[PDB]
RNA sequence: CAUUGGUGAGCAGCGAAGGAUUUGGUGGAUUACUAGCUAAUAGCAAUCUAUUUCAAAGAAUUCAAACUUGGGGGAAUGCCUUGUUGA
């Protein structure tokens, strides 16, 4: 499973996996710790710039995250790790196979709750020690005492008491003596969230049937009850800017605000996060400011701000609605296609099954941007035909990009699922272009290609026709008709002279683009699934249906190499920039490197998730691959 | 009145001066160690200084009545009756969605002079000066053509 | 940034000069901007002349005199690389010093260089006017403080008040006390009437960039981002020595009267508001005024300076101050 | 941000400091009774003398004004300057001023209020500081000359931006622009808070309710096309109606009736909201004129219901309340008058309510059905219930008579109900 | 003119927060 | 604690009446009036001129 | 007859709960992502400042210091240099 040429680098395009993020304050500034699968990222609350990432990938997925000043505690399986600046400093290993669920740190005590309703307490070896390491004691809540633990919390001004919140009721545990100080009355509804209020002795509890309870621990009595019918609470948080506001997040993807003083609703933010991915998994008011940070399972993190009231007097009643401030995001579902935008490791295009196309920056996450889909007005002046309700374009099946003419006109072509035309995009403006290319044979688009000069675009139809357009004006120039089955690949050499095509019928046609003549035709035994053309060496490889990669020299029109060994279909493959290697992935969950001079496999990997795409950087320093699972992109460094 | 009492607090004795933050708790300069009950009470007073006590916690508690109208507004977020149950369509807003053309499967060569839905079956009939009777199976997604009938020299006015 | 700030004598107007060349003159109480220049040059300091109508700016190599609206009036070719500017109001004399180590007095009214004196001690590090006698105090790299008058080619007095360069100098209103900070992390309070050193705060946490003395006698110190104030420091008694902390609450020890920390900013210059209980602070990101009770004189004398002057009083005040202008040679110890 | 923008903010904060003579001339020249040239010449003692006399006349009209003689119109108030006061003292000052503007809201037609208010304009500079309260109290006098004088000497807040053009303009603000000002949602929250204070203080008067109702009614009219914006109005203006119904003053209640009706016809609402709406209407219904208007509102609200349960019976608690505030004889008079509005859906729900909860009124059902013609479905529902009554309830002479009434009218439909039920 | 709805720049302000470290004590 | 600052009553120093003359406060502290001897000499020289 | 001159009155065609022109404000980018403050081998982040002071170290006959001037001619009184008188 360990490559001798490649090694993991990091994952691009993930901001949050849905686990509740943790907010930490250093001095005046704040930072947000978000979980990404087996590692966490730390963003600056001011600019949402990445600062640190976990040095090593955790063996198992992270379940809980808590941050106190420099130190960050990350829980996975039965181990709680302590991290500083993204480097592990110490590992806490619990003595029970039960997996940790929740994590609370107050004072010198670290409290870990396992799924078996057992709470483990650690203590600092020295009062001045930075983090707890020593094992103090174990507290277990039995079914008679209460139900499953919902979350651990510690209210302010409580000496060595831990407020254990269970589904049935709330409990108060004195960690120092390990004795149950107080037991709450049983509640009718199942509790799902707990948030300490800025007031004393009051903890906000959220039920599964839209009830928010301002339970008073000192009195052991209810103080208030907000009602949210037909909703499920997922997060609670209080505004500490001197205004008594409460933000109640819900699994449906809504965020409601209540003004406790006036017993009124300020506003509701609808569909900030997708309901399919858990809605508002976490929403936290920044301590003492009107900014609220919200997250969800849709791979996005947002910030909203309350502007000052617009009335000089009675600023309390006239509350401005929350305003979008900033955010970072990625794909909600795994990317379908990828490509390297520029010669350097500069930018990377990604299109996913969520119908969104993104331009990702390898060198700074802040630079990553979504390519907008707002259309140009037609040159003719006729009205554009489209549904009034705005919907994203279908999934991108194929993509081709060139940079010979970036900034002068369109330079990207994309093919869509079950769509009879290919759309154009402009990388410089980062928006859809103004040209649409039709196959003109009632056939779906199966292949797209661009000439190196950036003047022509080739569209391969499912009915066997190749249409050639001009990118500058989007006017059709030539149409080639040789294949009777779907064309699965098109390429043109650097000199814009010889053109090569491949189709499911198994024939590879060789064309002279200047003279528009058929130089020759080659029949292979099996249907051809994909094509990669190497312009520097004039060699192109074809992924045949019989689980082979056939390399052909366009100059002489003969098979030069044939590669065998894959046990299933070849999802994708690419040439190395120097033209010496081919890296291919297949459904059998492996990536193989093929040395073309010798025509043999020199390296092999076993990936847990099938590699749907593989792409070398033009430099050759980085290899990027995408998998059937995971919203991000896996980046590999080339040890060669 | 406190529902619970913790005896550990009365016995424990903490030093204040060890750390910078706690030093502000001292009532006099001479003292250096205070028992737990006083230590908590000092913390509570200092906590209020960080977060002032708002009005809602103290003065207000929930624990024909005129305020029924106010209460019902709080619980309900969508204040319009769901039009699904109502059998009577709204006056000014029409909920209309377009589907695929009926003629897309097999186009007509003249104006559609007349249309008719079959009383029970899902068929649509079109006639025109093209002198043809084209019947379509209106399914809303495909609309394929069931049959046709050309009537020579018989313009279809209806 | 960074920004150097100088208030007018009557405290009605404010002049800020960015280092990159942003000069603005405004009436800060009523929020009215009089002039704003965006000279694409390196401005070091600026000062108001007889009144708010004219101000002078020390640019890269020459000092420029400007009008109320920002129109240039003169380019002072004779002043080269002036870094410090001061105005003797009664004498109508403009004073400059800089890397040339030349102290030049310029008469605004007549436009004649009254006298140019060679300091012979290299670049001048600090400058402050003694309002009582209008004798200029210059600090140098060798740690000496020299007192100058237009009519003497050589300093009236030389005082050794530091073992490194003197970064700043400040003089009380009465002209009786002088405060000097040096690069040796030392602050010394001097008695300039008799030339007797009173206090020596030998060790400071960091070198003090600036010092300023208010009308009431408050002593201000700035150390990078810190701003600290002491009250009654300028006294001959030993107990009045500035101290940062009292040992066991010793009543004799003089702890700071007030403190404030500009978290990420290195303080550029300190100026007390003339007749208000405020302390102006210039720093990298702009200007800020700190409220300092007891800082300013409560009882101004309208005959000399009036914050509430109208324009008609101003133009009358301008002429009569010009009529009884004191001659330059009158300046003596 | 540029240096100019920050200084502009500094200029606004020190608007009333009176730093120099020119600033004093602008601030002191502002007046409601005197032109600029004469205003500048005046002294605070002169202005206070007239105001002191003016407040005395107001006190005769209404004793409550006499209290302000102790606080705002005292001889010591002459030396009181707002700028030198601390934050706590200013808030205390603003509470007194805000209270006065409420009393003066109804007496602006009297000349003394113009002289009583001049003291606050000159001394406390309310036209610069408390501009929002001053405009709101005088909002309904927009066509009067006094409002024109207020607009001239006043700097408009951001929310009152629509009135900017009518500053120092010969024409008074038009009724149409007044709708535009109310159209803004932030203004409605601002006005609602002000109107809430009036309800708390019983400071309302007829002219305020008339003007407030019209703008509220007109706002719904302007947003009738926009259903989404109507949805945003429901939390605010219905919440106002709840407060208005709480006022013991009958005029306030009638305004709530006027406001409530327009929403129901403008926007269909849940039967839960309509049911709750009645309970508030009937809870505090004491004045006869309110009772007349209320009953008109009750029937209109049901008429808008167009969903299953459109004519279902009232809940038990609601029915008892309605009967107490409206006896059967009263409604028989209501159905008697020829000009009765369409109320059949309510009568059907009321009719079915009688059968479920009261057996003694069954004779009243017969009388009601004759007076008002019910629609076909409503008749069918009534027959369906009365069939159930016969099987459960003992057969009575009145009960059979109600059937006999249906035998006379549309005998065939009576069989249809019987066929479906038994 | 309708009500101007401008989005003013919002910059952070230092805010004091309670430290839970004082909560723990040892016998 | 006990905090008090200089506070100027604008009405005292800027008269409300436009016709009234502006008040002229006086402090005879010598510290506010430097160069007593030099100023009187020049006024003597100007009078002689 | 031609306008590749302006202003209009209408078609063909395009055409999913509308289409077009202009514009205010904020947010993210425009260099390659190792976190805030301070008296910084650590504290703070609720700051301490009731240990923050002492000790030690630290002073070139460089005791030199306009590399900084628009050209021509001078400079009474100044200022620089050199000598000189008398204390
Ligand atoms: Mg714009």
């Amino acid at each position: 499973k360990n490559s001798k040429i490649f090694s993991p680098f990091r994952i691009i395009g993930n901001v949050s996996n849905g686990v509740p993020f943790a907010t930490g304050t250093l001095g005046s500034t704040f930072y947000i710790v978000t979980c990404v699968g087996k590692t966490f990222q730390i963003y600056d609350a001011n600019t949402l710039h990445l600062l640190f990432v976990s040095e090593k990938e955790t063996p198992s997925s992270i379940v809980a995250l808590s941050a106190h000043f420099h130190y960050v505690y990350a829980a996975y399986e039965n181990k709680v790790g302590i991290y500083k600046r993204g480097i592990e400093e110490h590992l806490l290993e619990l003595e029970t196979d039960a997996n940790v669920e929740h994590l609370c740190i107050f004072g010198d005590y670290l409290c870990a709750s396992t799924d078996d309703n057992s709470i483990f307490i650690y203590k600092k070896s020295d009062p001045q020690d930075k983090y707890p390491s020593e094992f103090y004691t174990k507290l277990t809540v039995t079914e008679i005492q209460g139900g499953e633990i919902v979350s651990l919390q510690h209210l302010a001004t409580y000496l060595n008491k831990l407020t254990v919140v269970t589904k049935s009721n709330v409990l108060l545990f004195n960690v120092r003596t390990g004795k149950l100080v107080f037991t709450s009355n049983e509640f009718p509804d199942q509790i799902t969230t707990a948030e300490p209020a800025p007031v004393l002795d009051i903890i906000a509890l959220g039920t599964v049937t839209g009830e928010v309870i301002m339970f008073n621990m000192r009195k052991g009595k209810r103080i208030r009850t907000i009602k949210i019918p037909q909703s499920r609470i997922s997060s609670l948080s209080f505004r500490t800017d001197g205004s008594s506001h409460l933000s109640v997040g819900t699994s449906s993807g809504d965020l409601i605000f209540y003004d406790l003083d006036r017993r009124s609703r300020i506003h509701v933010l609808k569909n900030i996060h997708r309901e399919s991915y858990g809605g508002v998994t976490q929403a936290t008011f920044l301590n003492g400011q009107p900014i609220i940070v919200t997250s969800g399972g849709d791979n996005s993190l947002k910030e909203y701000v309350f502007d000052p009231s617009l009335s000089q007097g009675s600023g309390d009643v006239v509350v401005q609605p929350p305003r979008y401030l900033r955010s970072r995001g990625g794909h909600s579902q795994p990317p379908s296609y990828i490509a390297f935008a520029d010669s350097q490791s500069h930018f990377m295009l990604s299109a996913s099954k969520d119908r969104s196309l993104w331009s990702f920056s390898l060198r700074k996450d802040a630079q990553s941007q979504e390519m907008s889909q707002r259309l140009h007005k037609k040159q003719d002046g006729g009205r554009v035909g489209g549904s009034t309700i705005k919907s994203k374009f279908p999934e991108i099946v194929a993509l081709a990009i060139e940079n010979a003419r970036i900034g002068e006109w369109e330079n990207i072509i994309t093919a869509h699922k079950d769509e009879k035309f290919a759309r154009t995009w402009d990388m410089r403006n980062k928006r859809v272009g103004r040209w649409t290319f039709d196959t003109t044979d009632d056939g779906f688009v199966k292949s797209v290609a661009m000439s190196q000069c950036g003047n022509f675009g080739f569209i391969g139809s499912s009915n066997g026709s190749i249409t050639i357009y001009n990118m500058q004006s989007g006017i059709l120039r030539k149409k080639y008709k040789l294949h009777k089955r779907a064309v699965t690949g098109i390429s043109l050499d650097g000199m814009n002279r010889k053109m090569v095509s491949c189709g499911l019928d198994g024939i590879v046609g060789f064309y002279d683009f200047n003279k528009s003549t058929l130089l020759g035709k080659l029949k292979l035994d099996a249907p051809i699934t994909a094509m990669v053309y190497h312009r520097s060496s004039d060699l192109f490889a074809l992924a045949l249906d019989d689980l082979s990669i056939v390399v052909i020299d366009a100059v002489t029109q003969r098979v030069v190499r044939q590669l065998w060994g894959h046990s299933n279909r070849i999802t994708a493959f690419d040439f190395s920039p120097e033209g010496r290697w081919i890296v291919s992935a297949s459904l059998d969950s492996t990536i193989r490197t093929w040395d073309l001079p010798t025509g043999g496999c020199i390296d092999g990997i076993i990936v847990d998730n099938v590699a749907t795409n593989v792409k070398f950087s033009p430099n050759g320093d980085l290899l990027a691959t995408t998998h059937v699972t995971g919203n991000g992109i896996c980046i590999w460094t080339n040890r060669a | 009145e406190a529902a619970w009492i913790d005896s550990d607090d009365e016995k424990i004795k903490v030093p204040i001066l060890v750390t910078n933050k706690t030093k502000k708790l001292r009532t006099s300069y001479n003292e250096s160690k205070i028992n737990g009950v006083h230590y908590i009470n000092r913390l509570r007073s200092q906590f209020e200084k960080i977060y002032p006590r708002p009005k809602w916690v103290d003065d207000e508690s929930d624990s024909g009545d005129i305020n029924a109208l106010t209460k019902i507004l709080s619980t309900t977020y969508n204040y319009k009756d769901t039009l699904s149950n109502s059998k009577l369509l709204p006056p000014k807003k029409l909920d209309i969605v377009r589907l695929k053309d009926a003629n897309a499967s097999h186009p007509s060569h003249s104006a559609i002079q007349s249309l008719s839905f079959h009383p029970s079956k899902p068929l649509l009939l079109t006639g025109g000066y093209d002198k043809t009777l084209r019947i379509y199976h209106i399914d809303g997604k495909t609309n394929h053509l069931v049959t046709s009938l050309h009537l020579v020299g018989s313009p279809i006015q209806t | 940034g960074p920004y150097h700030i100088k208030y007018a004598k009557n405290g009605t107007h404010l002049l800020i000069t960015g280092r990159k060349g942003h000069v603005a003159s405004m009436d800060w109480r009523k929020g009215q901007l009089r002039a704003e220049l965006f000279l694409n040059e390196t401005c070091h300091s600026a000062t108001y002349l007889q009144n708010e109508q004219y101000f002078a700016v020390a640019q890269k190599k020459y000092t420029f005199i400007y009008d109320h609206e920002g129109t240039e009036l003169h380019r002072l070719k004779q002043h080269i690389e002036a870094r410090h500017l001061d105005f003797l109001p009664y004498h109508y004399l403009l004073v400059t010093a800089g890397e040339t180590g030349w102290l030049k007095y310029h008469d605004v009214s007549t436009g004649q260089l009254v006298s140019e004196l060679r300091t012979k001690a290299g670049p001048t590090m600090a400058m402050a006017q003694n309002p009582w006698n209008a004798v200029m105090h210059l600090g140098h790299s060798n740690g000496t403080v020299s007192l100058w008058s237009p009519s003497m080619p050589e300093p009236l007095v030389k005082l050794l008040s530091a073992r490194g360069p003197v970064n700043s100098i400040a003089i009380d209103r009465s002209g009786y006390y002088m405060a000097t900070t040096g690069a040796d992390r030392s602050m010394k309070i001097w008695d300039i009437r008799n030339f007797k050193q009173l206090h020596s705060v030998e060790s400071l946490p960091t070198p003090g960039t600036n010092v300023s003395i208010s009308d009431t006698g408050l002593l201000a110190l700035s150390r990078g981002p810190h701003v600290t104030l002491w009250k009654d420091a300028l006294k001959l008694s030993g107990d009045s020595k500035p101290c940062f902390g009292s040992m066991g609450g010793n009543p004799h020890r003089n702890t700071p009267y007030m403190s404030h920390l500009f978290a990420g900013n290195k303080v550029e210059n300190l100026g007390f508001v003339p007749f208000e209980d405020l302390l102006g602070v210039g720093h990298q990101t702009g200007i800020t005024n700190l409220i300092v009770p007891g800082a300013g004189e409560a009882n101004y004398d309208a005959l000399e300076l009036n914050p509430f002057e109208t324009k008609k009083q101003r133009q009358e005040q301008e002429v009569r101050t010009l009529l009884n202008k004191l001659p330059a040679d009158t300046i003596t110890l | 941000s540029s240096l100019s923008d920050q200084l502009a903010q500094v200029a606004s904060n020190n608007a009333t400091v009176a730093l120099d003579r020119k600033r004093r001339q602008k601030l002191h020249s502002a007046s409601l009774i005197y032109n600029s040239k004469t205003a500048a010449t005046q002294d605070y003692d002169f202005i206070f003398e007239n105001a002191s006399k003016a407040l005395e006349e107001l006190s005769q009209i209404e004793p409550k004004f006499a209290i302000f003689s102790r606080t705002l119109f005292s001889e010591s108030s002459i030396s009181l300057d707002r700028n030198v006061q601390t934050k706590e003292e200013i808030k205390d000052l603003d509470n007194a001023i805000n209270a006065y503007l409420l009393l003066a809201s109804s007496k602006w037609y009297l000349a003394p209020t113009l002289h009583a208010t001049e003291w606050l304009v000159r001394r406390f500079q309310i036209h610069v500081k408390n501009t929002e309260m001053l405009l709101l109290s005088t909002l309904n006098y927009y066509q009067t000359p006094v409002f024109k004088r207020i607009l001239s000497i006043i700097k408009l807040p951001p929310l009152f931006n629509c009135l900017s053009n009518f500053v120092r303009s010969e024409k008074p603000p038009t009724a149409l622009t007044m709708i535009k000002l109310f159209n803004d949602m932030d203004f409605l929250k601002l006005y609602t808070s002000y109107l809430d204070q009036c309800i708390k203080h019983n400071a309302t008067y007829t002219n305020q309710l008339l003007f407030t109702t019209c703008c509220f009614i007109n706002v719904v009219a302007f947003n009738s096309n926009n259903d989404e914006k109507l949805n945003q109005l429901v939390p605010i203006l219905l919440e106002i109606s709840a407060k208005l119904l709480a006022s013991k003053s009958k005029d306030c209640q009638i305004a709530a009736h006027t406001i409530l009706v327009v929403f129901a016809t403008a926007l269909p609402l849940k039967k839960t909201i309509i049911l709750a709406a009645m309970e508030t209407i009937l809870s505090n219904l004491d004045a006869k004129e309110a009772k007349h208007s209320a009953l008109l509102t009750i029937c209109k609200l049901f008429q808008t219901l167009k969903g299953q349960g459109n004519v279902d019976q009232l809940p038990s608690k609601i029915f008892k309340l309605f009967d107490s505030k409206f006896d059967t004889v009263s409604i028989l008079t209501f159905l008697d008058k020829e000009d009765k509005p369409v109320c059949d859906k309510f009568i059907t729900s009321y009719t079915r309510s009688i059968a479920r909860y009261d057996r003694s009124k069954l004779n009243i059902i017969l009388s009601l059905l004759k007076k008002i013609r019910l629609e076909r479905y409503e008749v069918r529902l009534i027959i369906t219930d009365l069939i159930y009554l016969s099987e459960i309830l003992e057969d009575k002479s009145q009960l059979v008579e109600l059937f006999e009434y249906f035998i006379s009218i549309n005998e065939d439909l009576v069989l249809k109900c019987l066929k479906s039920l038994g | 003119p309708k009500v101007v709805r401008e989005a003013k720049k919002v910059e952070m302000t230092e805010a004091r927060a309670y430290n839970a470290d004082a909560d723990t004590a040892k016998a | 604690m006990k905090i008090k600052t200089i506070k100027r009553s604008a009405d005292d120093y800027v008269p409300v009446k436009s016709t009234q003359e502006s008040q002229m406060p006086r402090n005879l502290n010598p510290e506010l009036h430097p160069f007593e001897r030099a100023r009187e000499y020049t006024k003597a020289l100007n009078a002689t001129k």
